[PDB]
């Protein structure tokens, strides 16, 4: 069995929604921002925002929505994990103490459905009567909300309608009432059902359905005013509310695609929508009174304001000031001007909240000299791709290097002060046949650059054919000074050529220290690609080389520096070359029993495969006979995102379904079966998405050596801009850890009521299992926070039966040094 | 994909053991001695009729391609009988084959299992799986029998009479090399035809065409008569040998 | 005749082995290269050290049903090759035996377990009308596969569907009846009446099987899973009603009956909780999850069905694999 310790050193960033409302009082003005696993509530004020609570809760927060029904004096809180963990939520504070109440739990997992492909939705009705939940295909549950639904128990009604886009609770009606835009073979179309509690079925709804833009979006339940419905697409927005039917099709919203959408003017006169460039919009509502009373809508109308950080959730603040929650660039508060600036923008920034955004890839490197290490981080998407310099120093500092265009994989030379940043910039087909990007970026902004020559996959007579207006990727590889960080030089690749590997290294017995790129060359036809090179470059004064190309015929997605020869993955292939005197890469050998070579890492002579489905493989060069050779494989299939190897045994992985797992050699060579199978001993949900596994730790050092109970240290970077750290552990102090934590989930009181042992079961849609040879160090590090009565009740009756000596008494004192000195690793 | 079991009479001259200077009588009283030697323990050991037949099958194609000199008779018959109860789903244990052959044979016949009569017989497995081809479904003259018999519809006493008579006639055919010469489809139906002669009955009357003097024809199409008559001189001439009188 | 019907005399020196795959019935699947061919093959190890019985029965029963057996939906037996053996000390030959199988491309549990592949209504007609054509071959020749599972169904890139490991099966007989094993099939895919501990049992048992796998292909997780006996019993009864008289006369009659109970008398509501299938789908997965084996529909009342009726076969439909989302979840 294996024994390992995982600690967060960085929470998540990234914004994965915003509510506002009265939740801590209802008098205060509240903004709740989730990210994931993480609620953090601010209070509104004049100059920004105050913060009051942040709470963890032992699940990802899929919905979150903020409601008050009749005979509460504030709003609730409802959250609805991923896993289907149920709860309501309510604030108190006593003075001093601050507390959130479970007033409601419940798990609504069903044994039988099928996932939706646009997730999990939430919507609650404007009179709370009821949550309405779209979980899967073809059922719509519905959670009551009376008073005795403690249980938060619920029902479902069948949905004759399959595929839905998005549904939300309209506004106006005699009953509950859902509009969702919904597709089948005939296109989309918006259809409006009501709810019945007391028959627990669907009743005719109010509005006819109507056909509508096959790319629409979102559902906006626009308030009694209006009444009716809003619906975004990519080219058209429509209101539809009985007879009543309103189009505008603006030319400004068919550039970018629309991604949010928020109310200002409460009586839904004025709507806030944003896209994917950034780009934040008015939608204002016109307005014509009948003489009757009534209030009709005239017009639609979109006027841009300005731009902001590619944002996933927009919600307005009071007074003019909107808060930009944002998964791919910081987040920020923001100020809508009445009167345009001089350039025409009526957004100015007020503030700007760090986001890793997503971490594609990092390297750590101790720059400065200082032994400490520092890690550099590529990070962030389109126009907020970003390095990072992140360095311990009790908080991180971070340097933010912006790039204005993707970052892809990172690599330092530290012969050439410099390092290797791969990076792709859009493009888009304009009338000159060419192309042109719609904001310069790191690539273009270079101090010297260079474009491939290479007459390799020259051969096709005849281009594809190219349409104006489409999207392309531009691929560089980015020379960075690492003191500056100004971009030295860009080397752009081939039309269609995707930069997608990057190693710094020496080869043979060549003295020259290279940068080599693997790429594929990707055409929209091809399921896979089928050509693609390794090109050989040299950084040296000012200018980048091509050294050598080779041509390989697939996508070259990894590469790694292997005994002085070069190991790549080709598509299903792995393959060895060596670097000859005369500067050309030349095959030795080769292995084929993969699908998707994804991810290398190597240890001496002995290689780990990361495959699409196959989980992890460990090969051997065999040096005398010159060929690979299979030593073990990991049969339980996986679909991976990254892999490390521990030590020359221990093997850690990360699958798709945000869970981590450690393979190990069986250790009992009975018989050559037993040796081949590789023993799955670690399983951990993270709940978070890693993509990059690197060796190295942070820490300041001074000839601090073996204090720690911890062996090793492998940094990993997430999607949510989550930085962790896998360290391995003894028997001895992983038992002391593990009996500590059922101790501590007894005491400790979970927002939600949800069992940590449930959050950390290792889980796909196919398979739950529990936790195993993994140690929560986010639990463990929470000792020292608990209050007193409550550490001695975690401390009594604990013996340390450590081994080598008889069970030992726990003193508390004693444990709170053993978690300070565990803190220190991070 | 499928091999072929079964070779012409004047190619058994060239059996190896012909070759090794065994004559023609004494292969085939070897044969006999082992057939039955294989037909005896297994009915001991309560063993169903198909079972006793597979391994008599292999016995008879094992020595087409390997010398009774070479490979002792009653050892290999062991070793038939073993692996038909195994692919027949008749399994025994190989310690009770050797137990109960001890009981049939004599001392100087026991004396072919060696020091390890086990051990002999268990080595001697894998070369006849290899023999065989891994060749292991058999079909027997039994089932057809019966199939063909089924179609017959008459005097319920004079057909039970035939089969029976055919059946005994089938058990009899086992220490020969019919087996490797004729498919047992031909085997039912020679055995019906000499039992009907001898009992005089005319059976084309109990089919559905009873004006079909060749009866058979519409159950095993091809066979002539000339090969009914070869397979009937054979079946008596055991009986001749030993002079017992037709079962009748 | 003269080659190709000669098995068993060939080396395994002539096959270069890859690597191992999985884990099958009885012993552990492996890929190999034919050095002559360069083609692909599958080899299971057949060890005759251990002398109790020699030859494995087990094995024995694999080697006979498979060679019978010759369908387009049922995976071929190419051949049977030795380990180098001694000349003349065949006597001391402690050599093994390898069984030389076709190689797949694919297996649906690696490729439903990942997640990655997506089946279509008209991708599920492919692969339950070539699953049941082989299963009726096979049941028509009056063999009992028992041990259908996830693992035992592979497939081509071509949309080509074979079943595989015919190790744990068995002949039957309706006249004759032997007793076999109450513990057969994979927990999640086992018949109700082999939990109740029917010794012997119909070739329904397949049936149940590979109608759990419909619903799978639908939900995208196994209908019934449990890590005990008794719970999937329990599961089983909360969709496909609890286990009664009226819907299963002969029920009192198995052995645990009486002793294996489900917490109440639930009723059906298979089609209440699968509603998002098509009708046409569902209507087969109410047949074919029926808990009395005498009224479970057949393999080709399957195969005479408004699901499987009318697909062609000329249209075989491969599932759906990504392609950059592969290295990259999309991030618009
Ligand atoms: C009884 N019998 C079986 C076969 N048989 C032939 N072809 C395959 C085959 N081919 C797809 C395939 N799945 C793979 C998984 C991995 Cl991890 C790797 Cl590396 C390579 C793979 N190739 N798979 C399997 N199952 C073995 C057990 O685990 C599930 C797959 N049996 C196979 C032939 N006779």
């Amino acid at each position: 069995m294996s024994y390992n310790y995982v600690v967060t050193a960085q929470k998540p960033t990234a914004v994965n929604g915003c509510v506002t409302g009265h939740f801590t009082s209802a008098e205060d003005l509240n903004l709740l921002i989730a990210k994931n696993t993480r609620l953090e509530i601010y209070v509104v004020t004049a100059e920004g925002l105050r913060p009051v609570k942040e709470v963890g809760m032992y699940g990802k927060i899929a919905v979150m929505e903020l409601f008050r029904p009749k005979g509460e004096s504030k709003d609730l809180l409802f959250i609805l994990t991923a896993k289907y963990n149920a709860c309501i939520l309510e604030y108190k504070q006593s003075g001093e103490s601050i507390d959130i109440i479970t007033r409601a739990h419940g798990n609504v997992q069903d044994r039988i459905g099928r996932p939706s492909e646009t997730g999990i939705i939430g919507i609650i009705d404007p009179e709370c009567r009821m949550i309405g939940l779209r979980l899967y295909d073809g059922l719509f549950k519905v959670i009551p909300l009376d008073r005795d639904n403690k249980e938060l128990k619920a029902f479902n009604i069948r949905l004759e309608e399959l595929h839905v886009i998005d549904v939300k609770f309209l506004y106006g009606c005699q009953a509950p009432t859902i509009c969702f835009v919904y597709q089948d073979p005939q296109g989309r179309h918006v259809k409006t059902y009501e709810v019945s509690l007391r028959e627990k079925e669907f009743n005719k709804g109010p509005w006819k359905q109507e056909n509508v833009e096959a790319e629409a979006s979102m559902v906006i339940a626009v308030p009694e005013p209006f009444g009716g419905a809003i619906i975004i697409g990519q080219e058209s927005i429509t209101y539809h509310n009985g007879d009543k039917y309103l189009a505008i099709a603006p030319p400004i919203i068919k550039q970018s695609t629309i991604v949010c959408h928020n109310r200002v003017d409460p009586n839904g006169s004025r709507y806030l929508l944003g896209d994917m460039e950034g780009r934040l919009f008015m939608l204002l509502l016109e307005k014509e009174e009948q003489m009757d009373g009534t209030v009709t809508l005239k017009d639609l109308r979109v006027e841009l304001l300005g731009e902001t950080s590619i944002a996933e959730c927009l919600t307005y603040l009071d007074n003019g000031v909107v808060f930009v929650g944002s998964r791919l660039g910081d987040s920020q508060l923001v100020k809508l001007n009445v009167d345009s600036n001089e350039q025409g923008s009526y957004v100015v920034a007020m503030e700007t909240f760090t986001n890793l955004g997503p971490i594609v890839d990092m390297c750590v490197v101790d720059l400065e000299r200082q032994g400490q290490g520092q890690l550099v981080t590529c990070s962030g998407a389109f126009k907020e791709g970003s390095l990072r310099i992140i360095r311990n120093g009790q908080k991180l500092h971070i340097r933010t290097v912006p790039l204005y265009e993707s970052p892809r994989k990172i690599c330092y030379q530290e012969v050439s002060q410099c390092f290797g940043v791969l990076s792709s910039r859009i493009e888009v087909q304009d009338t000159s046949g060419g192309t042109t990007a719609l904001r310069p970026s790191a690539s273009t902004q270079a101090l010297s650059s260079s474009v491939s020559s290479s007459k390799l996959f020259s051969s096709s007579t005849a281009p594809h054919e190219t349409s104006f207006g489409e999207e392309v990727e531009v691929h560089n590889l980015l020379i960075i000074d690492q003191h500056t960080f100004e971009v030295l030089h860009a080397h752009q690749f081939l039309q269609n050529e995707y930069a997608l590997s990057l190693v710094s290294c020496k080869l043979g017995k060549d003295p020259n220290t290279y940068f080599i790129v693997g790429t594929a060359m990707v055409y929209p036809e091809e399921a896979e690609p089928k050509q693609g090179r390794i090109v050989v470059f040299q950084y040296s004064d000012g200018k980048l080389q091509t050294v050598a190309e080779k041509e390989v015929k697939g996508a070259v997605y990894s590469m790694v520096e292997f005994n002085g020869k070069l190991l790549a993955s080709i598509n299903s292939t792995v393959r060895l070359y060596e670097w000859t005197t005369e500067k050309e890469l030349r095959t030795e050998c080769n292995h084929y029993n993969n699908i998707m070579a994804l991810y290398l890492k190597t240890k001496g002579d002995f290689i780990l495969v990361g495959d699409l489905m196959r989980s992890v493989l460990l090969l051997a060069y065999k040096p005398m006979e010159g060929n690979f050779e299979e030593i073990a494989r990991d049969f339980n299939p996986n679909w991976m995102s990254a892999v490390e190897i521990l030590d020359d045994d221990n093997f850690l992985g990360a699958e798709n379904a945000f869970n981590l797992f450690v393979c190990q050699k069986d250790s009992a060579a009975t018989t050559d079966e037993e040796r081949q199978h590789l023993q799955e001993v670690g399983l951990f949900h993270l709940g978070e998405f890693v993509n990059v596994f690197c060796h190295g730790s942070l820490v300041m050092q001074n000839l601090g050596e073996t204090s720690t109970p911890t062996q090793g240290s492998v940094l990993f970077g997430t999607v949510n801009g989550m930085i962790g750290l896998v360290t391995s552990l003894s028997e001895s102090w992983y038992n002391l850890l593990l009996d500590m934590q059922n101790r501590l989930n007894k005491v400790i009181k979970s927002v939600g009521k949800i069992e940590h042992s449930f959050w950390r079961s290792f889980h796909t849609e196919r398979k739950t299992e529990p936790a195993t040879g993994f140690i929560d160090g986010d639990l463990i590090e929470s000792f020292l926070d608990i209050s007193r009565p409550k550490m001695q009740e975690v401390v009594a009756n604990l013996q340390y039966d450590d081994g080598s000596g008889m069970k030992r008494e726990a003193t508390a004192d004693d444990l709170i040094k053993v978690v300070e000195e565990l803190t220190r690793i991070h | 994909t499928k091999p072929c079991w079964y070779w012409d009479k004047k190619d058994l001259a060239h059996t190896p053991s012909q070759l090794e200077g065994l004559d023609p009588a004494t292969e085939a009283r070897y044969r006999r001695e082992g057939a039955r030697f294989i037909f005896d323990v297994g009915t001991r050991l309560g063993l169903h009729y198909d079972t006793l037949a597979t391994g008599i099958i292999y016995f008879h194609r094992f020595y087409m391609f390997h010398s009774f000199k070479q490979f002792p008779r009653y050892v290999t018959g062991a070793c038939c009988l073993f692996l038909a109860g195994k692919v027949e789903e008749t399994p025994k244990k190989c310690k009770d084959i050797i137990k109960t052959a001890r009981s049939l044979l004599n001392d100087v016949q026991f004396g072919q299992f060696g020091d390890d009569p086990k051990e002999e017989v268990m080595v001697l497995e894998r070369i006849l799986l290899q023999t065989i081809k891994f060749d292991l479904q058999v079909e027997h003259p039994y089932q057809f029998l019966l199939k063909y018999a089924k179609q017959l519809k008459g005097d319920k006493n004079k057909i039970q009479k035939l089969v029976q008579m055919a059946w005994t006639f089938v058990n009899d055919s086992l220490c020969t090399t019919l087996s490797l010469q004729w498919e047992p489809e031909i085997i039912a139906v020679a055995v019906m035809y000499l039992a009907g002669r001898l009992c005089k009955f005319e059976i084309q009357e109990w089919t559905s065409k009873p004006m079909y003097r060749r009866w058979w024809e519409q159950f095993v199409q091809d066979v002539p008569v000339d090969v009914l008559e070869d397979i009937c001189h054979q079946i008596l001439d055991l009986y001749s040998q030993g002079k017992q009188q037709m079962p009748h | 005749r003269q080659t190709e019907s000669d098995w068993g005399k060939r080396c395994v020196d002539k096959f270069d082995i890859i690597g191992i795959i999985g884990e099958g019935t009885y012993g552990q699947v492996y890929k190999a290269k034919d050095k002559d061919t360069g083609e692909l093959v599958a080899l299971k190890k057949v060890r005759l050290d251990n002398e109790k019985e020699g030859f494995p029965i087990t094995a024995i029963r694999e080697i006979k049903i498979l060679r019978q057996l010759i369908h387009r939906s049922v995976v071929n037996m190419k051949e049977i090759v030795t380990d180098k053996q001694d000349a003349l000390d065949f006597k001391k030959d402690k050599g093994a035996f390898y069984l030389v199988f076709e190689y797949m491309d694919h297996d649906l549990m690696g490729l439903l377990e990942s997640g990655l592949v997506h089946f279509s209504e008209d991708h599920i007609k492919s692969f339950m009308k070539q699953l049941m054509e082989g299963l009726e071959y096979c049941h028509k020749k009056n063999f009992l596969h028992r041990d259908i599972k996830c693992s035992n169904i592979l497939l081509n890139n071509s949309g080509q569907i074979k079943l595989a490991d015919f190790g744990l099966a068995r002949l039957y007989n309706s006249e004759e009846s032997r007793p076999y094993t109450n513990k057969v099939i994979t927990l999640w895919y086992r018949p109700p009446e082999l939990l109740l501990g029917e010794e012997r049992y119909t070739p329904a048992i397949d049936v149940w099987s590979c109608g759990c796998i419909l619903g799978e292909l639908f939900t995208k997780k196994p209908i019934f899973q449990a890590n005990l006996e008794l719970a999937q019993l329990e599961l089983i009864s909360r969709l496909c009603g609890s286990p009664c008289p009226a819907v299963w006369p002969d029920v009192i009659r198995l052995p645990y009956f009486n002793t294996m109970k489900p917490k109440k008398q639930y009723r059906r509501r298979l089609r209440e909780e699968f509603s998002f299938i098509p009708s046409a789908a569902l209507d087969l997965l109410d047949h074919m999850l029926t808990l009395d084996p005498s009224k479970r529909c057949t393999a080709e009342q399957t195969l005479q069905s408004d699901f499987l009726k009318d697909v062609e076969l000329s249209k075989m439909a491969p599932p759906d694999l990504p392609h950059w989302q592969d290295c990259h979840e999309l991030w618009s």
